[PDB]
RNA sequence: CCGGCCGGGAACUCAAAGGAGACUGCCAGUGAUAAACUGGAGGAAGGUGGGGAUGACGUCAAGUCAUCAUGGCCCUUACGACCAGGGCUACACACGUGCUACAAUGGCGCAUACAAAGAGAAGCGACCUCGCGAGAGCAAGCGGACCUCAUAAAGUGCGUCGUAGUCCGGAUUGGAGUCUGCAACUCGACUCCAUGAAGUCGGAAUCGCUAGUAAUCGUGGAUCAGAAUGCCACGGUGAAUAC
RNA sequence: AAGAACCUUACCUGGUCUUGACAUCCACGGAAGUUUUCAGAGAUGAGAAUGUGCCUUCGGGAACCGUGAGACAGGUGCUGC
């Protein structure tokens, strides 16, 4: 380690990637979030079935 | 040489853009390789349906990512610009590198 | 089952040795999809059987199996009073199935070494007709006909 | 032991510690932080380390260089 | 001249070629026997050179990729029976009786939600 | 022989004999036998006495046996008298390394109690 | 430089665009002649081809006011809002659902070898060097049929161990380390050395499965600072029995 | 619940605020903002620095901040019978 530099922890601790949750962008839910749409699963489904999301469809593989 | 790798939701759509690059190229100059097919990317998802509980049944989703690659080995530099730009590329994304 | 018929594929004959019967025996013996360790076991057991007995290859396990093939099996059944055990005459295919079937469980139960040796030893005391496979065969003949006419 | 090439200590508490080191021991200091890893300079000094509802009285001694503040504090009551 | 036969089993691509001659077995420019052919598809792939004729009448060149042991074998197996046609494919009629003119269609069944494997169902408390 | 340790590791092959002593496991057994120049396969008792006397010098180098026992016991008792939680977790007889106790403390807690 | 490597061939593989074929149709027999059925033919695929998608009218005034919306009710200087530490991970217990064992078809050591599907820019990070290893420093290439994670394991060839709480097995615990982050303290993962409990195959009872399935061994993803024996996905090996 | 070390997190013991964390709306003053400090566990209160900008009609106004006012905001509170 080194001198005064390690002691510089006067930061807000809102800097850290440990801090922000990644809540659902529409509803604030902090569970069920896939990053690709950035939404929790239910609003993904609600949108997708109503045909708005481009190029998205059912899978039968 | 100069090449276009395309990307599309519809296979029958990227098909029309790679039709248009061919018939544009042999019109304006020459020397196009047409659509090299290239393997399909398939973004397969599965997510839980219910608002609450009920883990058991879930719904699967897919986004088919169709690629195409077109190259021009064309040395006719002053008709390459005429081949360039003017196309709208069937309303779906295209990238044109040297 | 009740309605539609079942009649499966007739499996591969064993390479070089030429016994499709012994191919079925390794498929019964097979532990956890390891057909490779099964085929590794069988030839080592067959050489050690034929080496011990002084006999030829194909008929060594076949004569050992032949004593331990009964002509009947029993079924649990009821119509009136509380459960009966009912003897029935075995299918000739299922006869050779049952002889092989009891062998693998018997070979697990022995005091012996590793599997090539212990299986050859089980075949040895069925060829000599005095071990565990003949004891399992020499049961059903006593039990039959105390219970003959139920279906 | 663990936690790589050197541990962390709390800045606001360190200025209070320099008063405790220079002036000598007085009383248990009431500290919200548990986080600091002890090193020789905290030895011989009364401090008090939170358990989530009270500061627990730790007087520091010789081998406590191996330890954090938090370790002596009980956060779960039992029978 | 050359007699070609392709075939697949379980996503294994093969390419078989045949000409007359006292052939050794050549796979990916090494012998199948030097690919452990005592074990690797050991008599399995030489099925047309069993039933309808002997081995030592055709030279053979094979290039295979994918699968494991049984995965590697069936693509070559169905390519080699099809490539058996030095003077016409009349021997496919006899091999039709044996069944080796038809590759095994079967593939792995997918995983689906709520199953441990592919038909294996979990256990569940009471009933 | 006892090989300067107090255990006698009779009629084993040498790697097994060296693991049998307290304070030496499979890794340290490999390093000690490689240091002494002694082959793992050979039966330990059978080998010539000067090659034993070599091992008798070598095993003494690392700290082993009851010496290593009392050192460990002293650090435990010392930490336990500090009144640290991880210390007190020794005295209370329950999982030190943070394992769950709602279920599954059954090794360290011990047999089921009425 | 005899390495698909470099011309070249694009044959052929694969890929992905477009298509064909199988319809009880071909024949025979049986069957109320009709419907239908059995058997065979030919054929790569035959009697709903296999899988998946696709869930009738309605049931439990089912579940969900904590995803969201919302009738009505209530608090609105507190049941709101902000912030630090703590708790959600406790423990005489009981149960569910999983993982790993009790081994010799196996352990342990060396050599040897075929995959399939993924993901990646505040990413993945070769290679190269350094470290006991975990890892560390320097650092190409690629927004991907290319480059990277990434060197698939069971398997196979030789050798050792030989029935033992073991060269089985790993709990627990000690010491000494690495990695992320404002932070490893209650409350992380991971490495190294050492320790080597229980367990030598589980009562009554009970669950799953009819073919690439059961079983068994690996790999991958989403979630993600760091977080897996879970879940979700992929393939390797691969059955038994259905009167 | 497709990820409880803080955050997440709702709850507790503690520290605080009450037109507020967030909307819609007026007035009044201040560019927004980039630097640094003491006291505090931090939130924070309490500072010194500096900066003082695009439209303008010379009362300005839009971007945006701080203070105050009252209409109000808020609730993972309650009621799935």
């Amino acid at each position: 380690r080194w001198n005064a530099v390690l002691k510089l922890q006067t930061l807000p601790r809102d800097s850290s990637p440990s801090r922000q949750r990644n809540r659902c962008r529409q509803t604030g839910r902090p569970h069920g979030f896939l990053r690709k749409f950035g939404l929790s699963r239910i609003k993904v489904r609600e949108a997708a079935m109503r045909g708005e999301i481009p190029g998205l469809k059912k899978a039968s593989w | 040489r100069i090449r276009i790798r395309l990307k599309a939701f519809d296979h029958r759509l990227i098909d029309q853009a790679t039709a248009e690059i061919v018939e544009t190229a042999k019109r304006t100059g020459a020397q196009v390789r047409g659509p090299i097919p290239l393997p399909t990317r398939k973004e397969r998802f599965t997510v839980l349906i219910s608002p609450h509980v009920n883990k058991d049944a879930r719904d699967q989703y897919e986004i088919r990512t169709h690629l195409r690659l077109v190259d021009i080995v064309e040395p006719t530099e002053k008709t390459v610009d005429a081949l360039m730009r003017l196309d709208l590329a069937a309303g779906v994304d295209v990238q044109i590198s040297l | 089952p009740r309605r539609r018929v079942i009649g499966q594929r007739k499996i591969l004959p064993d390479p070089k040795f030429g016994s499709e019967l012994l191919a079925k025996f390794v498929n019964i013996l097979m532990v956890d999809g390891k057909k490779s360790t099964a085929e590794s076991i069988v030839y080592s057991a067959l050489e050690t059987l034929a080496q011990r007995s002084g006999k030829s290859e194909l008929e060594a396990f076949e004569v050992a199996l032949e004593n331990v093939r009964p002509t009947v099996e029993v079924k649990s059944r009821r119509v009136g009073g509380s459960t009966y055990q009912v003897p029935v005459e075995v299918r000739p295919v299922r006869r050779n199935a049952l002889a092989m079937r009891w062998i693998v469980e018997a070979a697990r139960k022995r005091g012996d070494k590793s599997m090539a040796l212990r299986l050859a030893n089980e075949l040895s005391d069925a060829a000599e007709n005095k071990g565990t496979a003949v004891k399992k065969r020499e049961d059903v003949h006593r039990m039959a006909e105390a219970n003959k006419a139920f279906a | 032991r663990s936690l790589k090439k050197g541990p962390f200590i709390d800045l606001h508490l360190l200025k209070k510690v320099e008063k405790a080191v220079e002036s000598g021991d007085k009383k248990p200091l009431r500290t919200w932080s548990r986080r600091s890893t002890i090193f020789p300079n905290m030895i011989g000094l009364t401090i008090a380390v939170h358990n989530g509802r009270q500061h627990v009285p730790v007087f520091v001694t010789d081998e406590m260089v191996g330890h954090k503040l938090g370790e002596f504090a009980p956060t779960r009551t039992y029978r | 001249n050359q007699y070609y036969g392709t075939g697949r089993r379980k996503s294994s691509a093969a390419r078989v070629f045949i000409k007359p001659g006292n052939g050794k077995i050549v796979i990916n420019q090494r012998s199948l026997e030097q690919y452990f052919g005592r074990e690797t598809a050991r008599m399995v792939v030489r099925q047309p050179l069993e039933l309808v004729d002997m081995v030592e009448k055709l030279d053979l060149y094979i290039t295979v990729k994918g699968g494991g042991i049984s995965g590697q074998a069936g693509a070559i197996r169905h390519g080699i029976t099809r490539a058996l046609m030095e003077y016409d494919e009349s021997l496919r009629s006899e091999l039709r009786k044996a069944g080796f003119v038809t590759r095994d269609a079967r593939q792995v069944e997918r995983k689906k939600v709520g199953l441990r494997k592919a038909r294996r169902r979990p256990q569940f408390s009471k009933r | 022989a006892r090989i300067a340790g107090i255990n006698i590791p009779d009629h084993k092959h040498a790697v097994i004999a060296l693991t049998s002593i307290y304070g030496v496991g499979k890794t340290r057994s490999k390093a000690i036998l490689a240091a002494a120049g002694i082959a793992e396969d050979v039966k330990i008792s059978e080998l010539s006495e000067g090659q034993i006397d070599t091992l008798r010098d070598e095993v003494a180098k690392f700290v082993v046996e009851g010496d290593l026992r009392r050192e460990i016991s002293m650090s435990i008792k010392r930490l336990m008298d500090l009144g640290c939680y991880r210390g007190l977790r020794h005295r209370r007889g329950l999982p030190v390394r943070g394992q769950r106790t709602k279920t599954n403390a059954r090794t360290r807690k011990g047999p089921r109690k009425p």
